[PDB]
RNA sequence: UUUUUUUUUUUUUUU
RNA sequence: UUUUUUUUUUUUUU
RNA sequence: UUUUUUU
RNA sequence: UCCCUUGUUAUUGAACAAGAUUCAGUUAGGAACGAUAGUUCACCGUCAGAUGUAAUACGUGAGCUGGGUGUCUGGAGACAGUUUGUUCCCUAUCUAC
RNA sequence: CUAAAGAUAGCGUGAAAGCUCAAAAA
RNA sequence: GGACUCCUUAACUUAAACUGAGGAGUCAAGUAGGUACAAACCGUACAAGGAUUAAUUAUGUCCAA
């Protein structure tokens, strides 16, 4: 309302004498992304599914970034979409794959890039100038946006990238809306048995036992 | 990054070798620590309530040289002790900063003593009265001005820390378990309770005083 | 499947270990007769030095 | 003058570069890397980049050139240095390790009968456990049973059992996989200890002390501390009535080793002898709480003067200057599943004793007092693919925790190793549940005043002005 | 008091960071409030020298070109002064 | 300590 | 490290 | 596919 | 951090009132006239709107002009207004034995 | 306890008092 | 009675793409390549002509490529 806003930096120690000074998180310690307590079953994340389809020809790709950097992700989603992966690939058209992401929210970001990170956007004829909008406000309102505007940028500038770019699908959360497709995170199993027990138990005299457990009582 | 200045470039960044040798705010550090040290393996007992740091302080902290713990457990006029018979903890290391942090004297404080400060009152007609009883704290800064209501600090520090105030009412005792919270609390109290350095009406941390001040 | 090659896991050996000045200096102490019992040249402690060599330098005995 | 960037800056950038100095190569790489060995003698880092050097320029080094670098690489983890058990866990966990050992195993038939007592000396100082040479070391130490020298042969029993080799159990001497098995090994320390008996009983018909080395040093060149060795090395594993069957008065060898272990000594001497209290006073404890039929005998050998000196200062160096010093991997993976699994009552590094005794000479590695359970970790190689055994220090510690009544559960290195977080979390629970809580727990939580409990904070409050004159400001 | 750089003026005088807008270094005096100083008003930093340039920058330059026109030029290299060329 | 520079056309810093 | 934080501070040295 | 820290 | 309005509360030779230097925002609301025409400056009188800077080709001359220390009826960009629709002007002619 | 302590390096007052540092001991 | 750059140097405010000298390259009269965007810098086994082929160069090797 009358001063600048609070920083990462507000909640943390300064060494001016390294490379990261300080920590930079999206959001402050009390509002980070967490799980709630009662889960009702535990779920475990298989990385990454593929779908293959030779009848209908569209091939789907279904990720996990949950911890990834956000220019690795990207750099990986461009390869996808522009299907350069296939040796029958055609530049003139798009040769790709349907890419989903989920888990958006959970992107990392090296150096002081959470606190010092914009985004313009311009204005035909505004005296004002361009629009800038911070980070924070993007990954408070739409977290998707992050990847989105990355893999935007990535791809070429053509006439194709707007076509590329619709079959790419980001979602901040863990599930997705769709029907016909593999989820990346299913209900955990039960684990393997083994065939060896890797304890020596060896009881002591009950005598002993009982006058110590009463000595102790 | 990969770009020379004008100073390290031109000049060859000279002015940090123009400095003088006096006039210094410190004397330098005698260079007598020389090669011919002869290191040994020092051991502490300190009380059982170190038990409650855990493996997570004593093992999985990284440090230049091993930090061995154990705890010696012994089931249970004049205070006669001796070296027996009672449970202790043994911490034994080679470097004897390490057997002197004050963590280790902490987590013994904060479970069987704690901590405590004192904020001392001052001045003509300074009074820090008790309402009917607790949680109610009243302090008026001279004669004329009205009290001050402090019942928001002791409801946000319920439970963590507790005030108390003499009967005459000059000297306002803090008593907690807590050293953040207590030293928030303290210096949260001070901020608003200092004392004018002109009239010198209001309060202050002891073995701090304020010097006076007139006018020309 | 092949595609998603990126995402695979991969943990390399470690080549050699890394010790800290101060590390490295207790040991050549310890060396020298200056272990944390004592001073060896002082008094013989266990597990001694001169002690081993000659034991283990002159086992078997002369026919 | 120029630069030389500004010279480079006009040639080739792959252009290769003069040769300022030129020497002659090293003819012969054993004789020029003997010498190399003289100056390396603390750094393991140094050893290890030496031995990686030979054997990248050479497919078959000498033999006697890796035993002494696998000697001097064992030499620097000592009984009397700082370093801990993590670090020679970290090391054995190296591949050059691996393959130093793997050239000397494929060789090991170029052993000689010298070499055996430095190589076990190494394994003692490493911790590190083979089924792949031992097997051939004992076969010459049993030949040459004959021949080596007291102290010598006091030293090897005293490594035998620290490593637990050559125990007096039955079927528990064996290497090599289960379809494959070695000679039995029983009772091996015990001929040692047999040895020196007869031929110190032998001594006395000659008498001929002769020319000494030192003071402290016996006529057959023995050591108070070869003795008390011995002595620890009889406890531990718990041979207390051994006896020589020659001997006609039936004499125990315990209270013999005792007596010339402390007659040399002071009581001025006692002060700095060293690892000579430790093992005088844990044998002596040891032989109190299982109390033998050689009670009587063994107390005996001790003067009292010298067991209340060891008595009394005891918890001050004695007993932190003779237990493992750093962390601890397997200890450390076992506390991480502990806390997982919701447990506040494991204590790491108690200690525990009978109902009377004011001074403890053991520290269990995990104990919980409302199960009443004590868990010991083995982290050493197993005699074969799926046989392990317990090492001869937790050997004792086992019975002494059996005759304090506290249940023992030993955890193996071997088979926890082959296990997830979530197999790990199972087998964990699945052995905490034979062992129902019994006693009540303790808490150490923080101290707080609990009168103040009714009390509630408002945050977001704002300020009231009810009437404009205000008779107290609310801040 | 700003100032463009910073010294241990008192006796008791400790190197702090202060929680500003930005990061900025200060030093703090106990025994003098005046010795406070801030360092929050530098002078403006000049434009470096590439690294990649150092090799053409310091020592002897020598021409990139060499010159041999001059003591290349010869009449029998020249058919209009080839002719007078006597030997005899 | 090093790989990462005016990479100052954009993205990215994934070490 | 604690919402302590308009130019005010505590704890621990990571 | 990071290096270094004499004895 | 630009003349006023903000930073309770420590930079001050700051008793209060009235004042001086420096810094910070998520950039919020405001700042009146006249005489002499010496190309503009020190100063002068009134309401006291309360010590009131620069860039933009003198900002601005196909928008206007004045006593000196020319003309042009808007073709394309931009800006300000406005636009019914699938059909309601015309036309749109398989398969093959 | 022994040893050592600048004609006086930094605070302070009204001419004073008082504190601290160097040196010494540990 | 010449435009840029390399070394030396006169004048100038060690200023300016100025003014004027000594000796090498390029452009002028040079193509395509690199240097992000407009002669002068690097390289060229440097443009008679045609085709779906092989090469150590300035220089590059996360994405636009």
């Amino acid at each position: 309302s009358q001063s600048y806003p609070k920083g990462s930096f507000h909640e943390g120690h300064i060494n001016p004498f390294a490379d990261v000074q300080w920590i930079s998180r999206p959001f402050m310690k009390r509002n980070m992304p967490r799980d709630h307590h009662p889960l009702a079953k535990q779920h475990t994340s298989l990385k990454a599914v593929t779908m293959l389809d030779e009848e209908s020809g569209n091939h789907w790709h279904v990720l996990d970034g949950k911890g990834r950097s956000v220019g690795g992700l990207a750099a990986q989603v461009v390869r996808l979409l522009q299907g350069k992966h296939r040796v029958d690939f055609t530049p003139r058209t798009a040769a790709g794959d349907s890419v989903i992401v989920v888990n958006a929210i959970h992107l990392k970001m090296a150096g002081h890039t959470w606190d010092t990170k914009v985004y313009k956007f311009d204005r035909k004829t505004h005296p004002a100038g361009p629009k800038i909008i911070t980070a924070k406000t993007i990954m408070a309102r739409n977290p998707a946006m992050i990847l989105n505007l990355a893999v935007k940028r990535m791809l070429p500038p053509n006439r194709l990238r707007p076509i590329m770019y619709r079959k790419l699908f980001v979602y901040a959360g863990a599930l997705h809306p769709h029907w016909q497709v593999p989820q990346v995170i299913v209900p955990a199993k039960t684990p393997a048995e083994v065939s060896f027990l890797p304890f020596s138990v060896e009881r002591a005299d009950p005598v002993q036992a009982a006058a110590r457990i009463a000595a102790l009582g | 990054g990969g770009s020379y200045g004008y100073d390290a470039f031109f000049r060859g960044a000279a002015e940090v070798l123009n400095g003088s040798n006096i006039q210094l705010p410190h004397l330098p550090e005698n260079e007598e620590q020389k090669e011919g040290k002869v290191y040994q393996l020092h051991s502490v007992r300190f009380p059982p309530q170190v038990r409650r740091l855990g493996a997570n302080y004593f093992f999985r902290r990284q440090r230049a040289v091993p930090l061995t713990y154990y705890h010696h457990l012994v089931e249970a006029g004049v205070h006669a002790q001796t070296g027996r018979g009672q449970a202790l903890c043994f911490v034994a290391s080679a470097n004897p900063g390490y057997l002197q942090s004050k963590e280790l004297e902490n987590a013994v404080f904060e479970s069987t003593r704690g901590f405590a400060c004192q904020l001392i009152l001052e001045g003509r007609g300074v009074k820090a009265y008790f309402d009917p009883e607790w949680p109610n704290l009243m302090v008026r800064l001279g004669v004329g001005v009205k009290p001050l209501a402090l019942r928001r600090l002791a409801e946000q520090y319920a439970t963590r820390a507790k005030i108390f105030v003499d009967k005459r009412g000059l000297l306002l005792t803090v008593h907690g378990y807590d050293k953040c919270a207590v030293g928030t609390l303290a210096m949260s109290l001070f901020n608003h309770l200092q004392a004018n350095p002109y009239t010198m009406k209001g309060a202050h941390v002891a073995m701090h005083p304020i010097k006076k001040k007139v006018t020309r | 499947l092949i595609a998603l090659k990126w995402f695979r896991r991969k943990r390399p050996p470690m080549r050699l270990p890394k010790y800290s000045p101060l590390s490295l200096s207790l040991s050549i102490q310890a060396i020298r007769g200056h272990g944390r019992w004592g001073s060896e040249r002082e008094f013989p402690r266990g597990w001694d030095q001169l002690h081993l060599k000659d034991i283990l330098g002159s086992p078997l005995r002369s026919e | 003058m120029t630069t030389r960037e500004y010279e480079e800056a006009f040639l080739p950038r792959r252009l290769k570069r003069i040769k300022v100095f030129n020497t002659p190569p090293p003819s012969e790489l054993p004789a020029f890397f003997h010498k190399r060995l003289d100056n390396a003698h603390s750094n393991p880092r140094s050893i290890l980049k030496l031995y990686r050097q030979y054997m990248r320029k050479d497919d078959y080094p000498a033999y006697d050139w890796l035993v002494r670098c696998f000697c001097h690489l064992g030499n620097v983890f000592g009984f009397n240095s700082f370093w801990a058990t993590k670090d020679k866990q970290v090391i054995q966990a190296l591949p050059s390790f691996k393959f130093l050992v793997y050239d000397l195993i494929e060789r090991k038939h170029l052993i000689e009968a010298r070499q055996v007592p430095r190589l076990l000396y190494a394994f003692a100082c490493l911790e590190y456990r083979s089924w792949h040479l031992l097997p051939t070391l004992l076969e010459h130490v049993e030949a040459n049973l004959e021949k080596w020298r007291t102290p010598t042969l006091a030293n090897m029993a005293l490594t035998l059992a620290l490593l637990g080799v050559g125990d007096d159990a039955p079927d528990h001497n064996q290497f090599g996989p289960p379809d494959l098995l070695s000679r039995d090994y029983t009772g091996l320390v015990s001929k040692l200890a047999l040895e020196v008996h007869r031929r110190l009983l032998a001594l006395q018909s000659a008498s001929s002390s002769g020319p000494r080395k030192s003071p402290l040093h016996d006529s057959l060149g023995c050591m108070p501390f070869d003795y008390a060795g011995l002595a620890f090395a009889l406890t531990l594993q718990g041979s207390y009535d051994l006896c020589l069957p020659s001997d006609e008065t039936a004499k125990s060898t315990l209270a013999l080793f005792l007596q010339r272990a402390c007659e040399p000594l002071s009581l001025e001497q006692l002060e700095n002898s060293g690892w000579v209290q430790f093992f005088l006073y844990q044998t002596l404890y040891c032989v109190d709480v299982e109390k033998p039929k050689r009670e009587v005998e063994v107390k005996k050998a001790v003067p009292f003067a010298f067991q209340k000196h060891l008595h009394l200062s005891w918890l001050d160096k004695i007993l932190i200057n003779a237990q493992p010093q750093g962390n601890e991997l397997l200890q450390l993976d076992v506390d991480a599943a502990l806390k997982r699994l919701h447990i506040t009552d494991a204590l790491i590094n108690c200690s525990a004793g009978r109902q009377w005794d004011e001074q403890h000479c053991w520290f269990a590695g995990h104990l919980v007092r409302s199960r009443n359970l004590a868990l010991e970790y083995d982290y050493l190689l197993p005699l074969g693919p799926g046989r392990p055994k317990v090492s001869g220090w937790l050997a004792c510690k086992r019975r002494m925790l059996k005759a304090f009544g506290l249940n023992v559960a030993t955890i193996h290195q071997s088979f926890w190793s082959l296990l997830n977080l979530e197999q790990k979390d199972v087998q964990l629970t699945r052995l905490l549940a034979q062992f129902p809580p019994v006693l009540e727990a303790v808490k150490d939580e923080k101290k707080a005043y609990e009168e103040d409990r009714h009390l509630r904070f408002q945050r977001h409050a704002r300020q009231k002005f009810e009437t404009w004159p205000p008779e107290k400001l609310e801040i | 008091w700003h100032r463009g750089t910073l010294s241990l003026l008192c006796s008791s005088c400790r190197y702090v960071v202060r929680k500003w807008h930005v990061p900025i270094l200060g030093v703090d005096c106990n025994a003098n409030p005046r010795h406070k100083q801030a360092l929050s008003v530098p002078a403006p930093r000049s434009r470096g020298i590439p690294k990649h340039l150092y090799p053409f920058l310091v020592g002897k330059q020598y021409p990139r070109h060499p010159r041999w026109r001059q003591a290349f030029t010869h009449r029998s290299r020249m058919g209009k002064y080839k002719p007078q060329v006597a030997r005899n």
